[PDB]
């Protein structure tokens, strides 16, 4: 789905969670955090950027590029011609780099784990965030 | 005139001005009240709609019709085709009230005068080429 | 009472976070156009009875749209204040009573449209209050009709 | 000069205000207008975009390259209060731009003034001096090595 | 343009405006960020009062003798033959700075931008009238 | 009549004052005289009561009945602060109402007068005017549909 | 054991964790959340609640129908002739359901934690919740 | 590693998250509770000390103890002889008790993450406390 | 005696104030001292701790036995607002006592003059009054069956 | 400016934080220790060059570092009052212009390995306060070397 | 004299009562405040640091650079070795002074007076002791 009216929700739940400055870290945290817990394999993936130890300033540039370009699709939800440009070049940046077709539905899961937790269960619309999610991660996959 | 960036300047600087609840009837209540002080003959032209009291009912609701629609328009205003179409039905709507020039830039200085004593920043140039802007693609 | 304070503050204030001027002039198309697309279903009345004929890719249509929501965010707005209230929806009345085809129904029909819409893109929304104060809103206007 | 600490505090606040993804249709507009202003000021520079279709402004592929570079600054402009993961960031973002041919330390001094020329117009409440210096301490990090 | 009523509420709302001690730093140095983020051009016309650093005491300084200058001539916008002195002794100092209209109705628009900003009420009207006829006076 | 924010804040606060869990020996007590209420006002209701020993009222059967049914208005009052969910629940109620042979709308009006000569007698500051428009908001939801 | 001093211990916790309004829906987030992690299996039994989706309209009501059964055992406690009635209700709601055995303890080790969590770990008497929480779930299950 | 830099950083932040009076118990709890979730076969080990119950009077005393006895090696990390002489008689406190040797790693695991989780995670120094906790256990198992 | 509350939240400020692990080079000198003040009062204690190289004080060994000590007291100590734990620890400690030959309880007499000799030396801010009667407190759990 | 107020504040309290008098001096000699190694390996200036010969085991030198960082602690917690800091660093600056062998160079060595060591013992430091301050401390002390 | 006990007692009191930033100032500026208050005599010492205004930037500056000073001393009164090559080092700079025992003295009882007066709790038996030690090794 990820209707016109579940994009505003998405954006507008998304800026709260994510946040400014170091706000930004925190929600990342969660992420990595619960990804890596769930699916201890996706850790080696991240050799380059020391995905062994996720508090090291190397990994949180990494951890920020990619919540800054989940933030990047995000903001585009709504200009869906722009958002399937964002899209195709992010897949050009993961292609042939080994990674398990698993890891996207996993981090969709943590990622959204990570908004819920930040504003807040009540009211959690869960059908609008998987769903403009996996619009997309699927632009990403593959 | 008013340009894509100067357009978010002025909706930001408005929708803060503006305000929420009471605070919009206060505020477009003093509007009119630098109007009337602007140009004491515009006074007359509201005679209809309870302007012997300015904090009556009648006349706090015609305020904020017009404030609002005020606020209707630089809503839109990133919206090229929507807010020509909307001010063209304002303008077929104020052609037989007998307005004039004068009327306008009086209403336009009255703005000029209520939104900044709202605000912290206030960028009267941006606000001056959109405001021109609203008021031409009403006056006609 | 009906629409009290408390519920007047809340409905206020989860309106404006929905719906003001900062916001792009899409993002307040697409809200409009929602409650129209729920209204137009559940009212049954006819698309062609609105400049543009309900064509969400119609200008004309568009700032119809703009202007029936802007009347109701003018009606929200002043809900703290039931004597301004109330002559906003007294003329609103007068101006709906010289318009054929507008029902004290269709005018129900459209603030709920209304209602279901917020607690869609907000939906930690206080939906009783809405429903309190947008009948309160939808009587005023629709009274006689 | 010297990005402070409350040069940074205001220029994290003014741009977040401006650039933050709960808005819509503010990204584009302003990435565009800073592309706009690069070109007018460096012909040269459109060059070296030639695989992100310049010379088609209002295509999705080059709205997208904007908003995509533009991003890289919020980015970088949040960092701003952990300057030790800010370091990592702008090493990497130099690599990937000592990568590119023809891209000289130059350009980001138009880079600057596209900035320089656009904010003001966009950011209600805008600090110049400010900007000027904590776009400085990012742009610096980039642009060494080329 | 800028009758004896207009002066006295320019007069009343400027002291007010630019206040005491350091609010008046700060006042300038606000006024000239405005102009800059106007006119980004006119910046440059300040290299030599260090514009580089606008909180540097070289820049404050400059900014203090300009508004410091606008205080001097609001003070005697009621004595006509005074001003008009004045003014000229100010248009003879910037004959040769390379000065055009738009500069001056840049820093206008700054005057109208964060004089409002430290007032409850401003009447725009009488401050475009009053200001306008400062400026003509310095500009030629 | 509508049951607003203030009235389902004082509603929910002075019932929660009497219903906690955290007391002994006053829901029997409470929920006894609710019913012994209605069958005094509807002595045709006591027979749509029969599975659960209504002639035999200091039974731990027809006690635990009481104490089942008014703890239903418990949850439903304490969701009166998310009324979407109240909605779904009273949704639910309604449907399991239904299924009960002879269970009809002017049945919930005799049960608004037991609730309404009850509680004034047992919860310290009680407000009839808030209780009997929260308590219509409820009952109107179940009785729908009968 | 649940002793008369463990049940008055036990009613003051739970009415202090299961709290008024919203605040119930917060302790049934920890219990459902932790049972679902623990006993994946156990989701699947809400099918026609939405479990799937634990922050809906339809699984919250659900949900907060189970812990107002629950806060009525609780409250009863010290009724013994009268907690007896209740719980053999709840079983006649339960039987043939197709409920696993399991089920119950691990409902009861997430109710639990879910109030230790929210009152507070220090001098938690986990003895009386467990020795009162069987009396409770022991008349429901079989 | 664990240099001279590092034992004042693991110093500092150790008693910051340790503390004083029962804010002790809110860390133990963390390490115990992580500690038996990752590894149940060690709760087996504490049966002694009522490991089925961390939240008894017995099980907190003796986790005050075991914390006690981090306190004391982590406040000699910068007096290597004393140190050592620490480690030897905790030891001699272990020795024979079937402790498996993995629960040495997993209990370094257990403190630092509650460590993490006490003082914040942003810049938190995994390196530090790995390499000047791997010193103590080392010099304890075996 | 009493060690009333005032009395514990004072004593726990200021001995953890001394020992806290942040600080270093304190332990060895305050644990040092009480058992160099211990011997002074009690030579025939020094015979108790020959396990421990008591005749070479700056050996690490003896260092870390009294470090090990009065550590013990720290962990007492910060139990003061957890008595029920308290009451648990004091009674693992005196089984440990009492497989010990030759200590008495009049020996824990002699180490609280120890330590109320050593501690008005190194704590700012200190309450013999208060610490005579938390030390008894913890002492007398302790010492109790020997 | 550079090393604002605001830079100078939370530079001043994250080194009062790690180097204060009530810690103990073998911790306070570990971290000056640490400085000077930094100092040395990057600004290759001799050991040799200062008493007891860069030795950290000779009390000679202990106490030369124990000067050097108490200099800068002097001037570091003096940053938010410019005047008195200017004239703390002009008195420094003198003193080190009778000494042969110090550079402007070596100057800006030596403050930036305070900076580096603050932040390896407390990692959570504004590093970018701290490469101001310092910065600024190092222009007064090597003003005209 | 100053035994380990001591010494951290006089650290922590030392450490809390001289404070951080602008608070070292003021402390140092009181300090020979009272020295001179209680050793007239002492003042003319310092005419090379500007000692004629005590609040000016050279004299303040002396003053750090004094109590800062005895900020490194008791820093390392737990290092015995350390602390005695910097009280030589010290003692070596002080010679050509002209100063006496009197001197000394002087400062000590300042010490004693500014000290407590920035503290709750102060010992001053062992500040008494460790302060001994420090002037005697400076002394000669
Ligand atoms: C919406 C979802 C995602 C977005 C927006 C995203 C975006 C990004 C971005 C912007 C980068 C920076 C590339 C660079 O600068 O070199 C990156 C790097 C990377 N991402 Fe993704 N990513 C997503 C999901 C994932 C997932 C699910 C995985 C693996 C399970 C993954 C694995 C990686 C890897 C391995 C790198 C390379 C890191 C390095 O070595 O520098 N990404 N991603
Ligand atoms: C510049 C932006 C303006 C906007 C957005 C605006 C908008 C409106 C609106 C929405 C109404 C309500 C009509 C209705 O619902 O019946 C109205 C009425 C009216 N406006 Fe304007 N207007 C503007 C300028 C002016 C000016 C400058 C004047 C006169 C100086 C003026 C004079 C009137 C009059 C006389 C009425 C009708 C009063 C009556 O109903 O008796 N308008 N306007
Ligand atoms: C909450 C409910 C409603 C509100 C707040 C509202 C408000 C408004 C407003 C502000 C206008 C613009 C008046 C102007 O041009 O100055 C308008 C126009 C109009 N309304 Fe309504 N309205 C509502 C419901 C309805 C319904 C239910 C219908 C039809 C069944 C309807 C039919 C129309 C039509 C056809 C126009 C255009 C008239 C024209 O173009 O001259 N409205 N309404
Ligand atoms: C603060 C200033 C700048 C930032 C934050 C920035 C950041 C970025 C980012 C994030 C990308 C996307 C990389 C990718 O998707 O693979 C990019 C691409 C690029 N940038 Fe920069 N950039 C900056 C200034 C400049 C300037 C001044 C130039 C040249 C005048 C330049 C030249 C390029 C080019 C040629 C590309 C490749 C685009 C393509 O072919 O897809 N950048 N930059
Ligand atoms: C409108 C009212 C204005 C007033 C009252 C005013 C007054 C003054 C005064 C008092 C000085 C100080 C001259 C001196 O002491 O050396 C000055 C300098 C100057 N002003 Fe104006 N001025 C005005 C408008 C402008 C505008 C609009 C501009 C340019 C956009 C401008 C550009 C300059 C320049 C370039 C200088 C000399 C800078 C330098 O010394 O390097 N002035 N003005
Ligand atoms: C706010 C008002 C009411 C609420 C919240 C409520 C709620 C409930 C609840 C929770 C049950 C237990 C269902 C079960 O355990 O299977 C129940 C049963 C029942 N209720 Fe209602 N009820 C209300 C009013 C009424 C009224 C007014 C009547 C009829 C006069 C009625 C008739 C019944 C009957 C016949 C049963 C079946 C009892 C049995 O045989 O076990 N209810 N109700
Ligand atoms: C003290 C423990 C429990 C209590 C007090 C309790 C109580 C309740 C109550 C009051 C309902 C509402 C029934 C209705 O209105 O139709 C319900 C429904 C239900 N419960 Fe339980 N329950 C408990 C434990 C469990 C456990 C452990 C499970 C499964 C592992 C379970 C599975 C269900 C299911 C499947 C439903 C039906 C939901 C539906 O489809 O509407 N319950 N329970
Ligand atoms: C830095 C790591 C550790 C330290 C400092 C430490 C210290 C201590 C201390 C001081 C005691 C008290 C002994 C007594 O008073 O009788 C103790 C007891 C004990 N510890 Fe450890 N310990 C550590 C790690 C571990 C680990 C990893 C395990 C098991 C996986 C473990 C298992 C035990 C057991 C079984 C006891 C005996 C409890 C009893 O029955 O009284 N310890 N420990
Ligand atoms: C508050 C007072 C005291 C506390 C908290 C305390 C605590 C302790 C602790 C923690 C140990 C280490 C046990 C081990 O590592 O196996 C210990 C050992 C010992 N304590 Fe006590 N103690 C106290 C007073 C005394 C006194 C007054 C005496 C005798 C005069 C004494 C005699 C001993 C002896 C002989 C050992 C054995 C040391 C060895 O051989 O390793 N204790 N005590
Ligand atoms: C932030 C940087 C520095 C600070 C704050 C500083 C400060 C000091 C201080 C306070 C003293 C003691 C003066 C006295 O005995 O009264 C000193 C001595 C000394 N400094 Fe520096 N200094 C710095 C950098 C350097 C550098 C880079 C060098 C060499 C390349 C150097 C060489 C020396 C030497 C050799 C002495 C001993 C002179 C003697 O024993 O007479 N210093 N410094
Ligand atoms: C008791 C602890 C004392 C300490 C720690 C101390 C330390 C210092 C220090 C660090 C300097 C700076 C030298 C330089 O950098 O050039 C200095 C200078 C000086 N001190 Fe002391 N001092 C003490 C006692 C005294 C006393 C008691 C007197 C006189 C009553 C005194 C008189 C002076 C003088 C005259 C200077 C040089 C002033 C000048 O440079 O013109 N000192 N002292």
């Amino acid at each position: 789905d990820c209707t016109s009216l579940n994009r505003l929700l998405v954006k507008r739940q998304w800026a709260e969670a994510y946040g400014e400055g170091t706000n930004r870290e925190l929600l990342g945290n969660r992420i990595w955090e619960d990804l890596f817990a769930n699916m201890p394999d996706a850790r080696g993936l991240f050799s380059r950027v020391n995905g062994n130890d996720i508090d090291s300033s190397e990994f949180q540039a990494h951890s920020l590029r990619v919540l800054g370009g989940l933030d990047m699709c995000v903001a585009s939800l709504d200009d869906v011609p722009v958002l399937n440009a964002l899209l195709a070049r992010l897949n050009s940046q993961h292609d042939s780099r080994g990674i398990p077709a698993a890891g996207y539905p996993a981090f969709v899961a943590s990622a959204i784990s990570a908004v819920r937790a930040t504003v807040g269960a009540r009211s959690f619309d869960n059908d609008a965030w998987n769903s403009c999610m996996n619009q997309i991660v699927s632009g990403i996959s593959g | 005139v008013c340009n894509r960036l100067e357009q978010i300047l002025v909706k930001t600087q408005w929708a803060q001005s503006y305000g929420e609840a009471e605070n919009r009837a206060a505020f477009s209540r003093d509007l009119f009240s630098e109007l009337f002080n602007i140009q004491g003959s515009s006074r007359a032209l509201f005679s209809g709609v309870g302007v012997d009291d300015m904090n009556s009912a009648a006349f706090t609701a015609h305020c904020l019709r017009v404030t609002g629609a005020l606020n209707r328009l630089i809503s839109q205003l990133d919206q090229q085709a929507t807010i020509n179409a909307d001010l063209a039905h304002l303008a077929g709507q104020h052609a037989s009230r007998n307005l004039d020039a004068s009327n306008f830039a009086a209403m336009g200085q009255a703005v000029m005068s209520v939104v900044p004593t709202h605000l912290d920043c206030f960028n009267q140039h941006a606000w001056g080429e959109c405001y021109e802007r609203i008021a031409s693609g009403i006056s006609g | 009472e009906c629409c009290s304070r408390g519920d007047a503050e809340v409905v206020i204030s989860e309106w404006d976070q929905v719906f003001n001027a900062a916001m792009a002039g899409s993002s307040e198309s697409a809200i409009g156009v929602a409650i129209f697309d729920v209204f137009f279903t559940s009212s049954g009345v006819s698309p062609s009875m609105f400049p543009g004929g309900g064509d969400s890719s119609s200008a004309e249509f568009l700032a119809q749209v703009s202007r029936v929501i802007s009347g109701a965010d003018i009606a929200i707005n002043s809900l703290t204040n039931r004597a301004t209230c109330d002559s906003l929806l007294s003329h609103l009345n007068a101006q709906h009573k010289a318009i054929s085809g507008v029902t004290g129904a269709a005018v129900t029909h459209l603030s709920e449209a209304i209602s279901s819409v917020v607690a869609q893109v907000l939906p930690s929304a206080h939906i009783d209050a809405w429903g309190y104060c947008m009948a309160y809103i939808a009587a005023g206007i629709g009274a006689g009709l | 000069s010297c990005c402070s600490s409350e040069d940074r505090a205001n220029v994290m606040h003014n741009w977040d205000a401006a650039w933050s993804a709960a808005y819509s249709d503010r990204r584009v507009a302003l990435a565009q207008a800073v592309f706009a202003s690069l070109f007018s000021r460096d012909a040269a520079a459109q060059g070296l975009f030639s695989g992100v279709s310049a010379d088609n402004p209002d295509s999705a592929d080059f709205r997208a390259h904007c908003v995509r570079v533009v991003n890289g600054l919020d980015v970088a402009i949040n960092m701003l209060n952990d300057p030790a993961v800010l370091n990592e960031q702008l090493a990497h973002l130099s690599a990937q731009h000592q990568a590119r041919a023809g891209v000289a330390a130059a350009h980001f001094d138009v880079m600057a003034e596209a900035f320089a020329e656009v904010m003001p117009q966009v950011s209600s409440c805008f600090s110049s001096d400010s900007w000027n210096r904590c776009f400085a301490r990012i742009a610096n990090g980039i642009s060494a090595g080329l």
